[PDB]
């Protein structure tokens, strides 16, 4: 149950954007709602 | 000139705020072609990822979930141990000599995640594709011939009939 | 060897006879929707002269304004 | 301006750095007193115009190492402010850097950071300088690392480290300290580079047909390494490569940052004048694996980036022939979703060579750092290292003591063993 | 009354644009310092579709120099005819694409664009009668393709009246050098179907070989492939700066070799290029001159003409010549070849003429071809594409910026219905 | 087929025309909308004047 590579956003990367902090939270939520479901 | 007055800024005042005006004609034609492009652009998006990107990540991720993690780090640990029993009996390791008795690097390549990729039809190739489709019930060898371009290099520059004695 | 050959001419007979019923679908698809558009290109004809003669009383209304603000003034 | 802050973290760092700084005097011209050599320059020289002070920082907690960088020949060029050393070393221990001795450190390191992220105009990287063996590069290292992803975003933060052999080692605890750093190498850093310590070791033996190898040797060609990738920022070429163009096309996901190194003309004074090194001839022998700088092989895992910087005469048309010839060879393996996989830089500087080095003036060089699924080779090696000694549960009563909980053990070893899952998903190839 | 002006996009575009303007300030007699120095009044005559006029005789270039890093800038002001350029027009970023086309595009070339257009606005104004806007670059670049595609949908808009010409440099496939080439390229082309009224393509690969089959250099540079481009731009401008027989502009060249508004994309070639060995055995005549224009070795496109249909083609001889011998050669050609010409356009090549030769050749040709068979170039790019875009290699980073993969989608769509075009209309027939 | 794409090849060059007009009137609407708040400016000038 881990998350696919194109998906997961390192902190280095994540820092430099917040557009694409907000997208890798976006997966997050995605993820835990697809495992409560 | 009074009247023509208020007849021009009655119509161009209307012009704003009428339905039935051109201007609400010309709107209306507008906003229908956006929606129109932005519900084509959505579907094709969509479907080129229900039809392609969420196949192949579903054989590649069911495939990696099959594999077991400690498999690959005895597998890796072998290679290595190869690797490294070759530096140390042989006077140096060269990449374009191979001793298939001796030393296989290539298992390595060999023993990888395989993904078949061939039920899968890619949605934004559909007119071009249609030809081949058709034709039938990655394209031909396409380019035109050219210099070989290992021939480019110093070396062969001169060996080529072109700047053979130049 | 004589099998074969029937058998491949049934094969090119029966893939064929799946096809061009696609290609009579498509065919038609194609002549509807060209007539909807080309009638649908008309209206847009119409609407653009109509626009162009509503487009053409604003330049004069703004020179008119401009005339009975000073006259008032 | 373009303008790089490189931070040196432990000894192996600043034995680096030491190595590295003496290069970059050499190619520019500076002397070691700092001075490039009417009453206007009488007036340059007593203002302190002339002198350029290195934007780089050496901090180590072990006071032995970097009071002889503050001793030694290159005392007048570095700052004393730019210094930092400390009153006991993280000794081995990824705790004592990261929780207990490097805390009170890491502070005065942003403030030195703060100065010179002040002098600099517009700053576009930062690199980091550490060996994951020993505590100070891993413990102190990750815990500046941390600090910089916080103060400082949309700069990048370029990892150069030397990694542990599989069979050479100067301590014992290598396993830990490598495998906690490696989870903050995966998260932190933008571009991490390899460095493998007896793979040196054997360049020297063999190309450089030297029997006594020490570590100022090693160091030598090291920062030869270093200066040819930033070499497109110092000097202009045909094909320029930023330290942000080096991100964009050699990781192809945040994850896969880890890199290897080699350099392909490593000819003696005596073998350089029967030798031809032509553009062709030496990109054959930069992917050589025993001329790689990493102890690994290409031929075990699949390139899937790559870059290549090139210093002094090349031209573009043969430097593309070495890249189809690469590519042609069945023992060169590409993967396949990256066609075009080389990134090409040229650079007209030849490179330059060190007083009593043992590199030779070699016209044209090739740099190449390249991104390759054997790389978790490597990481296999390290991780049933780290297994069976962590089976065991041994040296652990060290960094329990100092501030560490038992499951930030388990927690590396979980990252690292997905950077493994990770290399085995991506090294897939996708054919019909 | 005609002009046109000059958009240098990106390390390629100035590279090339510096070598453009050697040549046509050289042919009209322009010094290093930006004076007339011509013995003949013709050169004179038409200087202001490329220059502008200024005090004490002084002509400057209407070129505007634009890109992201201070590298290259560098280089064109230390270069040879390197300062009649406007200090002006030289606007430059900071932070660098560094070949990434949204980086360029979207978060970084739009506080950039601001700056460009004021320069080109301005210097759109001062001229009396716009001919087209020509722009310079390469499509797989980062720096010259993601802010150059942008601008030419900007001026497109403000300026939807006027021609718009651009030398873009496509991608190589048996050379490359960017590993994110694919993704720079197919976005840019999507963007230059719609604004983009016409296409010059130019192909390093096939620069690479024809400055070697023909012109037998063992070491090409940068240098001589730039001067190639740089001919083929005066070649396409010979009727606006002199006179001629025959006179074909700008305008007349895009009504003639465009049959549908999608197919606006060309192959380009320079025909008498020769060695020096081979210089004094070779005879130049217009029979000479013919052979070696259709011949597939003298092409600047990496697309093979051999395997496709010429659409339509134009050339434009420059020279004293006889116009009977033209329509000999062209009506030779069609007949010869009746399966390598379109079937249901008549009259396929249409040709002019012009009386004033380039320096050091009496006489010269540019041709100009819209083929069919320029979809395998397109299609070459579309199997890296969907190499990389399948697997989401490299995305991430040009997901960042705010444009997200949901873009590509239409890009590569729109790199698809180019070519399907182009596929339909080679087999489709008379009657 | 033959059938086919001579209808195809109908149905994109009435497509494409259709957007050109479509752009056409994009580009009008955009000119005479700069008209419409000096028009409108006049008109309440003009108001408060009488
Ligand atoms: N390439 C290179 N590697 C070195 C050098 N010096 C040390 N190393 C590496 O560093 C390891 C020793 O641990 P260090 O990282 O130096 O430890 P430290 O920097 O002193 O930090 P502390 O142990 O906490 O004091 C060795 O295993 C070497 O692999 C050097 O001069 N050059
Ligand atoms: N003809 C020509 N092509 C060039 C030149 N410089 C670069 N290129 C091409 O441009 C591509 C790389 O583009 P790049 O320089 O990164 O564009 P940028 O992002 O605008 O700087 C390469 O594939 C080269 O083939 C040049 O001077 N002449
Ligand atoms: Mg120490």
């Amino acid at each position: 149950s881990r998350l696919p590579v194109h998906q997961y956003m390192t902190t280095a990367v994540r820092t430099r954007i917040e557009p694409l902090n907000a997208a890798f939270t976006a997966t997050m939520e995605a993820r835990t709602r697809r495992l409560a479901d | 000139r009074d009247a023509m007055l208020g007849s021009l800024l009655g119509d161009v005042i209307g012009g704003l705020t009428d339905p039935n005006s051109p201007l609400a004609e010309a709107e209306a034609a507008l906003s229908h072609a956006d929606k129109v492009r932005r519900k084509k652009k959505e579907s094709l998006h969509n479907e080129w990822s229900t039809q392609v990107f969420d196949t192949i990540q579903g054989r590649l991720q069911a495939a990696v979930d099959a594999r077991d993690p400690a498999a690959i780090e005895s597998r890796l640990k072998t290679q290595y141990d190869q690797y490294l029993h070759t530096t140390n009996t042989k006077v140096a390791v060269f990449r374009d000599v191979i001793i298939e008795q001796d030393y296989n690097p290539l298992a390595a390549a060999d023993a990888a995640i395989r993904v078949p990729t061939g039920d899968i039809r890619d949605p934004l190739k559909r007119d071009v594709l249609k030809g081949e489709y058709e034709r039938r019930l990655i394209y031909g060898p396409l380019g035109k011939e050219t210099l070989g371009t290992q021939q480019w290099g110093e070396l062969a520059v001169k060996a080529t009939p072109y700047g053979h004695c130049t | 060897g004589l099998r074969r050959e029937l058998a491949e001419a049934k094969s090119i007979a029966g893939r064929a006879s799946a096809t061009w019923d696609k290609f009579r679908k498509e065919r038609d698809f194609h002549r509807m929707h060209h007539k909807r558009v080309a009638q649908e290109k008309n209206k847009l004809l119409t609407d653009l002269r109509r626009l162009k003669e509503h487009y053409a009383k604003y330049e004069p209304t703004i020179l008119e304004l401009k005339k009975k603000y000073e006259t008032l003034m | 301006m373009r303008e790089v802050i490189s931070i040196h973290i432990g000894q192996a760092g600043i034995q680096v750095g030491n190595a590295c700084w003496e290069l970059y005097c050499l190619e520019h011209g500076i002397q070691p007193d700092g001075q490039m050599p009417d009453a206007f320059n009488t007036f340059f020289s007593e203002t302190g115009a002339g002198k350029h002070v290195p934007r780089c920082i050496f901090l180590d907690l072990e006071p032995t190492v970097v009071d002889e960088v503050r001793t030694g020949t290159y005392r007048q060029l570095f700052h004393p402010e730019q210094l930092i050393s400390g009153k006991e070393d993280a000794a081995n221990n990824f705790a004592r850097g990261h929780y207990t001795i490097g805390k009170e450190i890491v502070d005065l390191a942003l403030d030195r950071i703060r100065k010179l992220a002040d002098n600099c105009t517009g700053l576009q990287g930062f690199l980091v300088f550490n060996a994951v063996g020993g505590g100070t590069g891993s413990g102190l290292g990750s815990l500046l690392l941390e600090r910089l992803s916080v103060d400082y975003g949309k700069k990048s933060k370029l990892g150069f480290t030397v990694y542990p052999s599989p069979q050479v080692s100067t301590a014992v605890v290598e396993p830990y300290n490598s495998v906690l750093s490696t989870h903050s190498l995966l998260e932190h850093t933008d571009v991490a580079v390899m460095l493998d310590n007896e793979a040196i070791y054997d360049i020297c033996r063999r190309s450089l047909d030297i029997e006594r190898p020490t570590y100022t040797n090693l160091n030598r060609l090291i920062a030869q390494v270093i200066s040819s990738l930033t070499a497109s920022l110092r000097f202009d070429g045909a094909l320029n490569v930023d330290i942000t163009e080096f991100q964009t096309n050699l990781v192809p996901y945040p994850r896969i940052h880890f890199m290897l190194s080699s350099y392909a003309p490593i000819i003696s004074a005596e073998k350089a004048y029967h030798e031809q090194l032509s553009v062709a001839e030496i990109t054959n022998a930069a992917f050589e694996p025993a001329s790689m700088m990493v102890k690994c092989d290409p031929r075990h895992g699949k390139y899937m980036a790559c870059c290549l910087m090139y210093r002094g005469d090349v031209v573009p048309k043969d430097v593309n022939a070495s890249v189809a010839t690469i590519k042609t060879k069945r023992t060169i393996q590409f993967v396949d979703w990256c066609p075009t996989g080389f990134k090409c830089g040229i650079n007209y500087q030849p490179p330059t060579v060190v007083p009593g080095g043992d590199l030779a003036k070699v016209q044209r060089a090739v740099c190449m750092i390249s991104n390759s699924t054997a790389i978790g080779e490597i990481f296999s090696r390290l991780d049933h290292k780290f297994d069976l000694m962590y089976a065991k549960r041994a040296f652990v009563h060290w960094y329990v003591g100092e501030g560490m909980e038992e499951g930030e053990f388990s927690e590396a070893r979980e990252d690292l063993a997905a950077l493994e899952k990770d290399f085995e998903e991506v090294g897939a190839e996708s054919a019909e | 009354m005609r002009e046109i002006v000059h958009i240098q996009g990106g390390q390629c575009g100035n590279q090339i644009g510096a070598k453009f303007w050697e040549v046509v300030s050289d042919e009209h007699g322009i010094d290093p310092t930006g004076t007339y120095h011509g013995d003949s009044d013709l050169q004179l005559e038409r200087i202001n579709v490329y220059f502008n006029e200024a005090t004490g005789g002084r002509y400057v270039p209407r070129a505007i120099l634009m890109d992201l890093e201070p590298g290259t800038m560098d280089s064109v002001r230390s270069g040879p005819y390197g300062q009649i350029f406007r200090p002006d027009n030289f606007v430059f970023g900071q932070t660098g694409a560094g070949n990434n086309w949204a980086k360029g595009h979207y978060t970084e070339g739009a506080e950039l664009i601001d700056s460009v257009l004021d320069v080109v606005r301005k210097e759109a104004e001062s001229c009396d009668c716009l001919q087209g806007f020509q722009v310079c670059h390469s499509l797989g670049g980062g720096t010259g393709s993601g802010m150059g595609t942008l601008l030419i949908s900007k001026i497109r808009e403000e300026y939807p009246d006027r021609m718009m010409l651009t030398f873009s440099v496509v991608p190589s496939p048996k050379v490359s050098d960017t590993v994110v080439e694919p993704y720079n390229a197919t976005l840019s082309v999507h963007q230059l179907v719609e604004n983009a009224d016409e296409c010059m393509v130019l192909d390093n690969e096939a620069l690479y070989d024809i400055c070697f089959r023909t012109l037998k250099l063992t070491t090409p540079t940068f240098g001589d492939l730039n001067h190639l481009i740089s001919a083929v731009m005066s070649g396409i401008t010979c009727c606006l700066r002199f006179p001629g027989q025959l006179n074909a502009d700008l305008r007349k060249l895009a009504v003639n070799l465009i049959p549908f508004p999608r197919l606006h994309f060309f192959m380009v070639g320079f025909t008498p290029l020769t060695s020096r060995g081979s210089q004094q055995y070779r005879a130049l005549t217009v029979p000479e001159l013919t052979q070696q224009m259709w011949d597939a070795k003298n092409m600047m496109c990496a697309a093979d003409p051999r395997h496709g249909r010429y659409l339509t083609a134009s050339a434009l001889f420059r020279g004293r010549m006889s116009t009977k011998e033209v329509d000999e050669q062209m009506l030779n050609v069609q007949n010869k070849n009746s399966s390598y010409f379109v079937e249901w356009i008549p009259n396929n090549v249409k040709s002019s003429v012009c009386d004033i030769p380039p320096k050091g050749l009496k006489m010269s040709a540019t041709f100009i071809g819209n083929s069919t068979a320029i979809q395998e170039m397109f299609k070459r790019v579309s199997e890296q594409f969907t190499a990389m875009f399948r697997r989401k290699a490299f995305l991430h980073w040009y997901t960042g910026e705010g444009m997200d993969e949901m873009e590509f989608t239409e890009a590569e769509s729109n790199m698809n219905d180019l070519v399907s075009e182009y596929q339909q209309y080679q087999d489709a027939s008379a009657e």
